[PDB]
């Protein structure tokens, strides 16, 4: 059960 | 010094207001953990979402949007002050900038605004972002654009309580049927875990996911070499297949069961123990799935599941051995029987999980009320095993239903 809901964005 | 920012934020100067949005996004994307609520109680959120609309600056709208995504990506109260603030026409109207990263800034911000629940989703999706959403996809978009975009769709599947419109599981399964074909990884995992979200919703959804001709694009990925598609894929044609007799022969009929072999006994415990809620779906249906699990060599291994399992498989298949008792002929059950269901089967008894002891309880029953010609000799069967002091012991049990087929076995069958 691993999908992503919420990302900040980072400097990469 | 942020009560500064927020005052450069809004200058004329333009240097000195990109300075100032600049240095709010760098604040909200150094480390992991970004000061979001200082940068909502300082007051900057108007003017960011005022920097969206700076369409001669595609850098200025490009911070400001970062900026916002990153206050998005916070706890749900931060997500709604960015919705309060009126961003959300202003990213949609980003939607189509002609400059990809703009457009991608907006895109993300939205899948984090999206993912914070439904109401918020449908906010959205009222104001018109699928179709923009979806006219992205294309073999010359940038591959790490392409994937956010499915994460964003995946967000839009997600909540089930309400699930998103009628209209928008129409519009997003064109996009799913083509996104399905593609080899990234990212972007299959996205995919079938968006169809996985829609099979969950009903029979009605259930029903659009078969009609959109995506299910033989579909059980090919249960034998996908990355785990994580076989997993997602695994759950979809499980939600499927609690479908109705005929939608579950759908996903039959793509050859579905040929892959579970693997499935069964991969070393992941937690598929294992999919396959065979899986198949307990099967043996729940008519006589001819029944057999089809039977002639696709399976039961020997859910009967070893049965017994030397984790827990969690152990259930279902405990499961899937008393649904094959629900329209399964005595030959076929029969054929369990020959396959020394009983000993493993019984041993369930002992478990503290109520569920459990009763679904064996009940398939004992059901097995013993149709094998009449020998049914004393699977009475050894269970006697022998020890399994009959498991029921004569659970004749004390709490639960009502327990000790009470519990005495109903004991009495006529012994």
């Amino acid at each position: 059960e691993e999908v992503q809901r919420k990302r900040q964005k980072l400097m990469p | 010094s942020l009560e500064a920012i927020v005052q450069n934020a809004s200058s004329d100067n333009q240097g000195i207001q990109l300075s100032a949005v600049q240095a709010a996004r760098k604040l909200l994307s150094s480390d992991r953990n970004p000061p979001i609520d200082d940068l909502i109680k300082s007051g900057i959120l108007p003017i960011l979402v005022h920097c969206l609309e700076r369409d001669d600056n595609p850098s200025l709208q490009f911070e400001a949007a970062w900026a916002l995504t990153n206050i998005a990506s916070g706890t749900s109260e931060q997500t709604q002050a960015v919705v309060q603030s009126n961003a959300v026409p202003l990213f949609l109207r980003l939607l189509h900038s002609p400059h990809q990263n703009v457009c991608e800034q907006a895109v993300w911000a939205l899948g984090n605004i999206i993912g914070d629940g439904p109401q918020c989703r449908d906010y959205v999706i009222s104001l018109g972002v699928v179709k923009p959403l979806l006219s992205f996809i294309s073999p010359s978009i940038p591959i790490t654009f392409l994937r956010n975009v499915t994460w964003v769709m995946v967000n839009l599947c997600r909540h089930k309580d309400p699930p998103p419109p009628m209209e928008t599981i129409q519009e997003i399964l064109p996009a799913l049927c083509v996104l399905i074909h593609h080899t990234d990884v990212n972007i299959l995992v996205d995919t079938v875990w968006a169809l996985s979200y829609l099979t969950d919703a009903g029979n009605e959804q259930i029903q659009m996911v078969i009609d959109s001709g995506i299910v033989p694009h579909l059980v090919p990925l249960l034998s996908h070499q990355e785990v994580k598609v076989q997993t997602a894929a695994l759950r979809a044609v499980g939600n499927i297949v609690t479908g109705t007799d005929e939608q579950t022969q759908v996903v039959l009929n793509c050859d579905a069961l040929s892959h579970f072999p693997a499935l069964l006994t991969h070393p992941k415990e937690k598929i294992n123990k999919e396959a065979v809620w899986f198949l307990s779906n099967i043996t729940a249906g008519n006589q001819q799935q029944v057999q089809a699990v039977i002639d696709a060599n399976l039961v020997p291994m859910i009967i070893h599941l049965l017994d030397k399992g984790d827990f969690g498989t152990q259930k279902e298949a405990a499961w899937a051995i008393s649904n094959l008792t629900i329209s399964g002929r005595k030959d076929q059950v029969a054929y369990l029987i020959q396959q020394n269901v009983i000993p493993p089967f019984c041993n369930l008894l002992t478990v503290k999980d109520a569920q459990v002891v009763q679904v064996v309880l009940d398939g004992l029953s059901n097995i013993l009320k149709m094998a009449e010609d020998e049914a004393e000799t699977i009475g050894n069967l269970i006697e022998e095993c020890g399994g009959l002091e498991k029921i004569e012991q659970l004749q004390n049990h709490e639960n009502e239903d327990i000790y009470k087929l519990a005495y109903e076995i004991i009495d006529q069958f012994f």
